[PDB]
C-alpha cells in the first residue's frame, strides 16, 4: 500500500534541501539576466501541449468533454503566452522550473517526473539570440554545477533544410532523410542518396567535422553556414576552456527547429545536461508568429548533505524565546520539545540550547 | 598508444577511452580480424569479463548479443557491434550505425509447414514481435505474435503458430524440421553502432579507427 | 487554439514574482521552525491518494495497468512519508509547496490548481502538538500577509466523538448526526433528536458557538464522562494559551465543526478573512493519518492556498550591447544587488525593450530612470 | 525405432519439453526409470522434436525460457525448467509438482566489495525483472531495473546498476570480478511442471510417470 | 496505416458472423426453453459495480456524475445485480446473457481482448441439485453448439479446503496463502509450508490426492473426514461425480478437490469442460452463494459462461436483374421467403458486378428458376 | 445506493429483451435475404479510426500501445474501413450490423447513452439507384419490424447546395457558415448573410422555399438551374421522389433541399422517416461517397442506421414441471421445449411456490393453467 509507481519517488529533506536551493539560484541566475519567471498551467487542453503525442498522460475534462493532457514540456506553453496572452510589442525573456510528466521516463532518465528548467528569448531574428541563450545556458549550468569536462554540440537545421530546398525533394524524401541522418544510418544513406546525393551523403558523412565537409560539397546554406561559423567563435572565446564540437545533421525536432542547435553533454551520461534552439515561430499555432530561441534541463541532473537540528526546551519565558528567535534569525533549524518529551523525541538532533547557548551533541 | 601487458589496468571509470562491446560467438571471430587493422587486438584467448587491449585507450567487452545496443545506448560501452536484426527489433532511435561490417550476413524471413493458409487472423512466432508487425504492416496485414527466446522451428510443429519469423542463413534447419523458408523480410549483417554522446565528445580517438575499420571492410 | 481549461491559468510574471518570493519565505519561515520541506509525488497509484474521491483527476498507469491519480492534497502523501519512507522513532516535522490538482473548483476557488502550502508534526500525542501548529499557521499567516480583521475559528471532534461512544450510538447514526450538524441543520437535528440522550445532541448544535452557554445546556451525566471533559479541556486550554500569544487575534469556538470528521480526531483550527468564504488556512489533530502505509502515528497539521495570502509591475534595467570590461563589471554589480539587467542585442536600440524601466549609460556606468 | 513417427498432433500422448545443456542430462537418467529415453543424441542433431522408447511420450528441446511458455501453452504437457525461470516468467497458469532436486543455486544480490549502499532508489541489472521487485517489496522496498540477458557481473563494473539480482552458484565469477555475494533470495532448483488442462484430462499416462520421476529423485 | 485495430481486436467478417450468430441464437434458445430467461446486461457501469467480486476492467470518466465507470468485463456480477436488486423474485430464478465482454488485456489465452461471453445463472435454490442442473446445462449447450466427443468435464469443491481451514483454525494470511499454492499445485513449497501447520498433512494430503477420491479417503485423518461439513462437501462431490457420470456416459469426467479459482466468491461445486489441444476451458462455472449480497439481498447462486468463439463457410448469394415485374418479385419474394440471399442488379451493373455470386434467377420458358454460376 | 446505475444506462430485463431480441433477428435476416451480410464491428478501435468523419466518443488508454482508443459511437466508419481495407471487393457490397455503441452523453434526445444501432450499407454503385434501394429497405424494415402508418419521408440532396457553392465560388469559410444557418433555418441571419453575397438570392431562396420543389425553382435564377450538376442533383431527386411515391402509395413523403446534417461527408441523397409524437426520426441515412477513403480505396457508399429501441412488453409464460428422471416425464418436458415452451423442473423439496411466476403446469402428463 506504499508502493509509489515506477519513476515516480518522494524528493526526501535531505535531497529536498540541494533541489530547492538550487532551484532557487537558477531562477534568480535567470532573472537578472532578465528572463522573467512564470508558472505555466499543469493541464491543458491536449491540443495545445501537442501543438510541436504517446508521452503526454492523457485525462477527460468534466467541465468541457475534451481532452486534457498533463505538461510534458514548457516549451509550447510559454509560446502561447508570448503569442496570445502577453503579445509583447518586442524582445520577450521568460523563464520557468517546474515538474512535467511523461507516461514513460524519456531520455535514459529514472524519473517519470522530471523538474524541467528553461529559458525562452522571443523577438530577435538574428544569431545574436542564439548566442545569448547558449552562454545563459552554459553560466546557469556553471553556476548550478560544473563545466569540468563538459561538451558543447552544435548544430544547425538551415544546411539540411536548405539543400532538400536547392535539390527539390519531396517532404516524404525530406522525412525519410531526417530519419535516417538523426540515427547516422549511414549504410542506408549511402543507398537512398544514390538529384544531388552525393552532398546529402558528405552531409552525414563528414558531419563533425566544417574543413571536410566544405571540401567534399546558395545564399541561404552559406547563409546558415556562417551562423554557424560565427557562433562556434564567439563561445569560444567567451568560453575558452569549454570543449565545443559540431554535428550539422543534429536534427533532434526537426520539423518546429529552424537554425542553431546547441546541447551540452557531461562525462558518463547518455543525455545531456541541457539541450535548446532556435525555433521561429512556434507558437504561430496560437496566434502570432516570433523569433524565438531557448533551452531546457531536467534540475535533478544538476543536482545529499545531512540537515543541522536544535533542539531547545519547552517554555515561554523571554529570554529563551530571544534566544530562539536569535537562532532562527541566524537561520538555524530550532524546535522546542514538547509536554514531557526528553530530547530522544528528536533522534536526529545535531545540538542543543542550554545565557543560553547552542552547543554540538 | 602501444600497450602490450595482458593484464593492463582497464577497471573503473574509463571516459577517457573507448568501451568496445562485442558480441560473443561468430561475430567476434570475423570481427577481431578488422579491429586488428586499427591497431587493436586482445592479449588472451576469451574462451580461457572487461579485457585490455594492444591500445590503451581501448577495452573490450563480450556480451549476449541481446546486450549490445543496452550498453551502447546507455553509454555503457562507446561503440559495439551488433546484427542488423537485433538492432533494429531493440531499437536503433539512440544511436548511429556507421558502419555495415558485411560480417555474418543472413536473411530475416517468414517460413512455415506445403501448409494451407489458415482462414483466420495468422499467428506469428518469433524472437523479432516488432520487425514481424512492421513487416505485416507493410503488406496492409496485422497479426497474434507469441514472443519466443529460441527453437523457432518447433512453434509451427506444436500449434504456437502459422509462420515464424526468423534469421535464416543456409536453410537447413528448416527443411530438417519439414518447414520452408518464405519471403525475404531484410538482408542482415553486422552494424558498428556508436552511443550518441560519445561521438559527438570522443571524435579525436573515434575518427581514425572508425576510418581504419572502413578501410579494412572495403 | 489559445483557449485554457475553466479554472486554469497561466501565472504570469508580475503575480509570479509575489508568489514566489511568499512561497520562499514560508517554507523558510516553517524551516527554522523544524519542519523540513519535501517534494511529494504529482501523481501516485489512486488508492495512495484516496485513503481519507470524485476531485482527484485519474489516468492508467501504462507500466502496471493500476489506476493513477493527481495528487489533489499532499497530507495523505506526507503521512505515507512518516509512516512507511523515514520511520523516525520519535517527534518529525516536515512541509511543503505545490501545485494540487481538482477536477472541478473546490471551497469557492477561482482555480483548480491551487497551490498548496502545509506543514505536518507527527508523533506526539498531547495538545501541545496542536498549539504548536496552531501557533506556526498564524505566524506563517502573519509573516506572510496580515492578522488584521482576522479570525480563528477553534473546534474539537472529541466532544462529538464522546457522545456518540457514551450514548451507544450506530455508525449510520454517528454518520446522519455529523451531516446534520455539518449544515447545523438544527429544524431536522431537533426532530432526529427527538428519539437517546438527544437533548445533549442538540445542545451541541444549538450552543455550538458558546462553550459557557454550552455546559449550561449539557447534562451532568455527560460532563462526567472522562473522555468527553478531556476534549473539553483540551479545547479550553487551547483557546486560553492562544488568546494569550495571540491578544489581537479574534476567536471563536464552533464544536460541531466537523469538516472530514471521519479521519480527525481532536481539535480542528482554521483562520478566516473579510470578505472571504473560504477560510486562508484549515488543519487539524488527525491520529492515525497514515496508519493505510503502516504504522500508526499522532499527526497534526494544517494547508492553505498560497494563491489566497497573495502583483506590481517589474523594472528591467536596459544596456547597450558590449563586452568590454568596465560595462560587464558594471553590469555584474547589478546583478550582484539583485537588478534585472540586459543588454540590447544586435542592431537593437532601446524600444526594443518597451517595458524598460532604467538605463545603464555613461556619464563611468550609472543606472538612471527611464 | 529412432524415427518412429512423432510428428503432428499428439493429444493422446505427452509432449516432454526439455531445458538443453545441463539439465538434460540430469534428467535423462530420472526419465530412464520411467522407461523413457531418446534414441540418439541430441548435440549432434539438428532436429528438435525427439521420439522415445515410450510411444506416447516425445521429447522437445527448448532454450529454458520457452520452457513455461510452451507448456501454459500447452504445447508441451510437462517440462523441466529452473525455479528462477518459473518464477520470473509466472507460475500461475502452470503446476509444479515436482522437486527434480537438479542444478541446484540461490538467486542473490550482489554488488561491490564492501560498497556503501548509495542514497536514494537503487538501480538493480538483473535479468529477473519480476522476481528482483518482489524480493525489494517484501523488504518494504522499491527500484529501478534495468532487463540485461546475460554477464551480470558487468552492470556494476559499467555503472549500469547499483547492484545485480542474478543466480550463484558456486560465486566465483563474482569473487574474481571485485563482486560479492549478499542476500539469498531464495534456493533454486529444476522442478517438472504440468499444463493444468493436460494434468486433468490425461492423469492415466501422467500419474504413473510422475510417480516414477519421484522416486527416482528420493534416492 | 489509419486501417490498423488494436491488439486483440478484430472484425468479425460475413462467414464468421454467420457461423457465430447462428450458433449465438441456437444457444440462447436451447436455455430458453429450459427456463433461462435473456437479459442485456449494461456494457458500461460504475466500477464498484464490475469490481465487486480488476486490472482487466477498461475504466473511464462519467462526465455526468463525475465516477468511474467500467466496460463490462464479466456479466456474472451484473446478473447478480439485478436478482438482488432490480428484479427481487421471491423464488427460483433463471436468467442467461450473450455479449461483447472487453478486457485490458487478453485473458485466459485467448486471441481477443473481445470475447462473446454467453452465460446461465440459477439463483434461490440451496442445495446440491441446482449445481447439477447448471453442470448438465452447461454439457447440453456444449453437445448443442459444438460436441463433447473427446471432451472432459473437472469437477471440485472449495468446501473441502475451506471446511478444513475452518477446523484447523488457520487464519486468513495462512488460508490466503494455501490457496495460492494449490492453485499452482507448488507441492514443493505446499510441503514447506504444510510441516509445522496445524493438521498439515491432511491439507498436504488434499494437493497430493487432488485427482484422486480414494486415494484422497485413505490419507485423510479420521478427524477431518468425520467433521461434518468436511463430510457433507465430500459427499455433494460424490453424488455430483455419481449422476453426471450416469446422464453422460460418453463424457469423461475429472476430480480435482484443490481447483479453487476465485475462491473468495466460490462457494461449493466448481465446474469446467476442456477440450483437446486446447489450454483454456470451453467453459467453467460453480457455486457462489451471496455473489449479490453488495447489491443487496444475499441469494444462492450457480452459474457458468464460456466464450462462443472457441465454440466459416462461404455465402451463397443469388442475383437477379434489375426490374419492378410482378412475376419477378413474386419469384424473388418467393427464394427470400425460404431463407435464400437474393440481389438485383442495379442500374446498367451487369453479374459481374456481383463477383462472390453462387446463382443466378433467370426467366426459362415463362418462369423464373435458380441456377448455380 | 450500490445498486446504482449510470444516468442514461439500463438493464434489458426479460420481458423487454425477448421483444428487442425478436425484433434484432428479424431484422438481420429482413436485410440478410435482401443481400446484406452481416458483421460485428469492433467494440473498441483507435480513436482516429472511430473519428475519420469528436465529444460523443468514450476515450481510453490502450496499455499495449499507449494510443488512445474510442469506444465505438456509431458503426457507419466502421464498415467503410472493412470494405475499403480489409474485404476489397471488386464490385457492389453489401453488409449490415445491430450492436450497442455508446454516448458520453444522450444524442437526438435519445433515454439513453447506449442505444442498439442497427444498419445496412451499399458500397460501389455510383448512381441513384442504390439510394433507392436503400431508402427502399430502409422503409421496409420499418415496415417488417413496426409500421409506417402515419409515418413521414424526408428527401434532401445535399448536391443542390453543394453545387450552388461551387458555382458562386465561395470560400470554405462561407460555405461552412452557410450550412450552420441552414441547418438551424435561421432565415432572418440566412437574410443578412446573402446580402452582398454573390448569387445570395439562390442561397436565400434555397433555405426560404426548402420544402416545396415548384416555389423553388420558380425562385431560382436561370443561371443555377442551367449548371449541369444543381440541375443534376435536382433531378436526382425528382426522380427518387417519384420512384418512392410509386413503391409506397400509402406513405407521406416530403423535401427538404437544406437537410444539411453531417454535410461535410455526405456527397448526395438524404433520407430520413419520421413518426407521430417523435422529436427524433425512427431512421436516417444518406449518399456518402468515399467515406472510406481515410482507410484505403475511395468507394461509393449510402446507408442508414436507427435505434432498435425506438422501433420496439408482454409477460413470459413458465411451465413447471416436478423433479425426476422417470423417462416418460422427461419425454413430455423434451415434447414441451421442442414445441418452444419454456420448461422448467422443480429442485429438490421445492414446490410450486419456488417459481411465482410460473403460468403453467405439466401434471400421461398434460399441460393445464395455473
Ligand atoms: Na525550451
Ligand atoms: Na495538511
Ligand atoms: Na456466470
Ligand atoms: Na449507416
Amino acid at each position: 500500500t506504499w508502493l509509489l509507481p515506477d519513476g515516480v519517488a518522494d524528493v526526501l529533506p535531505e535531497q529536498a534541501q540541494v533541489i530547492e536551493k538550487l532551484r532557487r539560484e537558477a531562477i534568480d541566475f535567470l532573472a537578472v539576466r532578465g528572463y522573467q519567471l512564470v508558472y505555466t498551467p499543469f493541464i491543458e487542453y491536449i491540443e495545445s501541449l501537442s501543438s510541436l503525442d504517446l508521452v503526454t498522460f492523457k485525462v477527460i475534462d468534466q467541465l468541457s468533454g475534451r481532452l486534457l493532457g498533463i505538461r510534458a514540456d514548457m516549451t509550447p506553453q510559454v509560446a502561447r503566452i508570448d503569442a496570445h496572452v502577453r503579445p509583447v510589442e518586442g524582445v520577450a525573456r521568460y523563464c520557468y522550473a517546474g515538474t512535467v510528466l511523461h507516461t514513460k521516463p524519456q531520455n535514459f532518465n529514472a524519473t517519470r517526473a522530471p523538474l524541467q528548467l528553461g529559458a525562452e528569448l522571443y523577438g530577435h531574428d538574428s544569431i545574436e539570440a542564439d548566442v545569448e541563450m547558449v552562454d545563459v545556458m552554459l553560466g546557469l549550468i556553471e553556476n548550478a554545477y560544473t563545466l569540468q569536462g563538459a561538451h558543447l554540440d552544435l548544430g544547425h537545421v538551415g544546411l539540411f533544410r536548405s539543400l532538400v530546398k536547392y535539390a527539390g525533394l519531396s517532404k516524404n524524401e525530406e522525412h525519410e532523410l531526417s530519419d535516417l541522418y538523426q540515427r547516422k544510418a549511414l549504410p542506408e544513406l549511402a543507398e537512398f542518396t544514390q538529384n544531388m546525393g552525393s552532398d546529402f551523403y558528405a552531409l552525414g558523412r563528414y558531419a563533425s567535422d566544417l574543413d571536410a565537409l566544405q571540401a567534399h560539397l546558395d545564399a541561404e546554406f552559406d547563409a546558415a553556414l556562417n551562423a554557424l561559423k560565427t557562433t562556434l567563435e564567439q563561445i569560444k572565446n567567451r568560453w575558452p576552456a569549454l570543449n565545443v564540437g559540431i554535428d550539422v545533421v543534429e536534427l533532434r525536432s526537426y520539423h518546429y527547429h529552424t537554425g542553431l542547435m546547441y546541447a551540452v553533454y557531461a562525462p558518463n551520461r547518455a543525455a545531456p545536461l541541457a539541450q535548446g534552439g532556435r525555433y521561429d515561430g512556434i507558437g504561430e499555432h496560437f496566434g502570432r508568429a516570433r523569433p524565438a530561441t531557448g533551452f531546457s534541463c531536467d534540475l535533478y541532473a544538476l543536482g545529499f548533505a545531512e540537515i543541522e537540528t536544535v533542539v531547545a526546551p519547552k517554555g515561554t519565558e523571554a529570554d529563551l524565546l530571544k534566544a530562539i528567535a536569535n537562532a532562527r534569525s541566524e537561520g538555524l533549524r530550532v524546535v522546542q520539545l514538547l509536554g514531557n518529551d526528553d530530547l530522544s523525541s528528536i533522534p536526529y538532533a545535531t545540538h542543543q540550547l542550554v545565557q543560553w547557548n547552542i552547543e554540538k551533541i | 598508444v602501444r600497450n602490450d601487458d595482458p593484464n593492463f589496468n582497464v577497471m573503473g571509470n574509463f571516459d577517457h577511452g573507448l568501451t568496445l562491446a562485442l558480441s560473443k560467438g561468430r561475430i567476434l571471430k570475423e570481427t577481431l580480424p578488422l579491429l586488428a587493422t586499427a591497431g587493436i587486438n586482445l592479449l588472451e584467448d576469451p574462451e580461457k569479463l572487461i579485457f585490455p587491449t594492444t591500445h590503451k585507450q581501448v577495452r573490450i567487452l563480450i556480451l549476449r548479443a541481446s546486450d549490445v545496443p543496452t550498453y551502447v545506448e546507455n553509454g555503457a560501452a562507446d561503440l559495439g557491434v551488433a546484427g542488423k536484426d537485433v538492432l533494429m527489433e531493440h531499437g536503433a532511435q539512440h544511436v548511429y550505425e556507421l558502419l555495415d561490417l558485411q560480417i555474418a550476413k543472413c536473411k530475416l524471413m517468414t517460413a512455415g509447414k506445403g501448409m494451407e493458409r489458415p482462414k483466420g487472423r495468422l499467428k506469428i512466432a518469433t524472437k523479432y514481435v516488432n520487425l514481424t508487425r512492421q513487416y505485416y504492416a507493410s503488406l496492409g496485414e496485422q497479426v497474434d505474435v507469441i514472443k519466443l527466446y529460441g527453437s523457432m522451428e518447433l512453434a509451427p510443429l506444436v500449434g504456437l503458430g502459422d509462420y515464424i519469423v526468423d534469421v535464416v542463413d543456409t536453410g537447413n534447419t528448416l527443411r530438417a524440421n519439414g518447414l520452408e523458408p518464405l519471403e525475404e523480410i531484410c538482408k542482415v549483417s553486422s552494424r558498428l553502432i556508436v552511443n550518441k554522446a560519445s561521438f559527438k565528445r570522443k571524435q579525436v580517438l573515434l575518427n581514425p579507427i572508425i576510418s581504419q575499420l572502413e578501410q579494412a571492410v572495403q
